């Protein structure tokens, strides 16, 4: 008998929460850094 | 100021602008309220000069990664020298560029190469369908293999004897 | 390169492992051929693999006919298929040549032969 | 290299130009495009054009492949012609001629040939019209190519954003 | 997206490979019942089946 996983928790991130805790000085300095979590999150989306 | 040169790899300071490449005629259409252009991702695109008020659009000037074509030290010393992706009419060494023969590939430009009619299994890849190879160098069209055609009919076969056993 | 490793390695589990336990007729798995066997040798990092690719080859254009008439029925045969090495005239097989008597043993009938285009009578 | 070398272990499979003889005589089978036609210099089959219109710097330099379009469709067209005329036996022998028409059978049989001499028409019509539906379908229907879509527009974004940033 | 195509070309390279030249009993893979050929065809960086 053999076990393998096949999939894991689908999860996403929420890029401006989790690295801010909703702080508008944090996430204006946060948006210099470009697109920057539209490829995160479209990478977990497409983990998703 | 200076005077302004067109389809001609230069160095430009458009008002603080700094940039490279070849200047031409464009047939945008810049509006009157418009100062200068981009396409994507900030990089100027076309230009209308600061005096003359004329359209000309900016390409920096065409270049590429040069790659070398030696068939092994020990066998020769001869070269041949790619520049990728130029039609190699801007290229301004000059031991070389002057020669006996210059080839052009949809890549770009061959240095010490001659085109042949051959077709060859190919070893040396350059680029756009031509290699190179020692054979003083030959850059050709390559070969898929001898092209020829298994005939069928109801009415005929083709029976083995013998086997062809390959052990790789 | 490790993802790549495990890829190669479950390749290699894939390839050495069952490359021995039966015959396993994938392409660039053990042999280019009926497979039936293979050999490996460790090295530093890695293995080798002997590949057994039996091959039928030096082809040839003989003949062979569609169906064969005999009194009055047509024949399409199951094993045992009409061709011709030059002279003579045999039942054999797909992949290569050997004879046997046309026989009800080794010869099925279907269909009587005035129809077909390209029959022959014996 | 490694996408040259991508390209060359996915087209360079078997090892010459084979080719059927330009006759198509087996019994009444029609599939015009699956071998491609040598009168468009093109040589390939319809429904590659349409794929190739279907589908839409500083530094970031494209290098064009070794094996380029024309002879990746030359490969291709080698490709059609391995399978269609030459049979099963190939790889596990030589590719040499069997006959398509009694090779229809045995191809059958595996699945008695009084079938295929009386009614040859009908067991080609079967894949001809539902190929010929396909081909159609392919020709017609379009959004059928979400992957090489979603390659090419996730690395064009790849690309897009790289310059972005 | 290079392992990824990889496999891909692994995947691609097979399915032309080990779904056309014999039949073997492979399903679900290439193919979806008993299988006997398959017939490629270009694209720009692909493969149809």
């Amino acid at each position: 008998t053999e076990i393998l996983p096949v999939s894991m928790t689908k999860t996403s991130v929420d890029c401006t929460m989790y690295i801010c805790g909703d702080s508008t000085e944090c996430s204006n300095l946060l948006l210099q850094y470009g697109s920057f979590c539209t490829q995160l999150n479209r990478a977990l989306t497409g983990i998703a | 100021s200076t005077n302004l040169v067109k389809n001609k790899c230069v160095n430009f300071n458009f008002n603080g602008l700094t940039g490279t490449g070849v200047l031409t005629e464009s047939n945008k259409k810049f509006l009157p309220f418009q100062q200068f252009g981009r396409d994507i991702a900030d990089t100027t695109d076309a230009v209308r000069d600061p005096q003359t008020l004329e359209i000309l659009d900016i390409t920096p000037c065409s270049f590429g990664g040069v790659s070398v074509i030696t068939p092994g030290t020990n066998t020769s010393n001869q070269v041949a020298v790619l520049y990728q992706g130029v039609n190699c009419t801007e290229v301004p060494w000059r031991v070389y560029s002057t020669g006996s023969n210059v080839f052009q590939t949809r890549a770009g430009c061959l240095i010490g190469a001659e085109h042949v009619n051959n077709s060859y299994e190919c070893d040396i890849p350059i680029g756009a369908g031509i290699c190179a190879s020692y054979q003083s160098i030959i850059a050709y069209t390559m070969s898929l293999g001898a092209e020829n055609s298994v005939a069928y009919s109801n009415n005929s076969i083709a029976i083995p004897t013998n086997f062809t056993i390959s052990v790789t | 390169r490790a993802a790549e490793i495990r890829a190669s390695a479950n390749l290699a589990a894939t390839k050495m492992s069952e490359c021995v336990l039966g015959q396993s007729k994938r392409v660039d798995f053990c042999g280019k051929g009926y497979h039936l066997m293979s050999f490996p040798q460790s090295a530093p990092h890695g293995v080798v693999f002997l590949h057994v690719t039996y091959v039928p080859a030096q082809e040839k254009n003989f003949t062979t006919a569609p169906a064969i008439c005999h009194d009055g029925k047509a024949h399409f045969p199951r094993e045992g298929v009409f061709v011709s090495n030059g002279t003579h005239w045999f039942v054999t097989q797909r992949n290569f040549y050997e004879p046997q008597i046309i026989t009800t043993d080794n010869t099925f009938v279907s269909g009587n032969c005035d129809v077909v285009i390209g029959i022959v009578n014996n | 290299v490694e996408q040259d070398k991508n390209t060359q272990e996915v087209f360079a499979q078997v090892k010459q130009i084979y080719k059927t003889p330009p006759i198509k005589d087996f019994g009444g089978f029609n599939f015009s495009q699956i071998l491609p036609d040598p009168s468009k210099p093109s040589k390939r089959s319809f429904i590659e054009d349409l794929l190739f219109n279907k589908v839409t710097f500083n530094g970031l330099t494209v290098l064009p492949p070794l094996l380029t379009d024309e002879m990746i469709a030359q490969y291709t067209s080698a490709l059609l012609a391995g399978t269609i005329t030459s049979g099963w036996t190939f790889g596990a022998g030589a590719a040499l001629q069997i006959p398509f028409a009694m090779q229809m059978a045995y191809r059958f049989n595996g699945i008695t040939q009084n079938v295929l001499y009386e009614n040859q028409k009908l067991i080609a019509n079967q894949f001809n019209s539902a190929i010929g539906k396909i081909q159609d379908s392919l020709s017609s229907t379009a959004s059928a190519l979400g992957k090489l879509q979603n390659v090419v527009n996730q690395n064009a974004q790849a690309l897009n954003t790289l310059v972005k940033q």
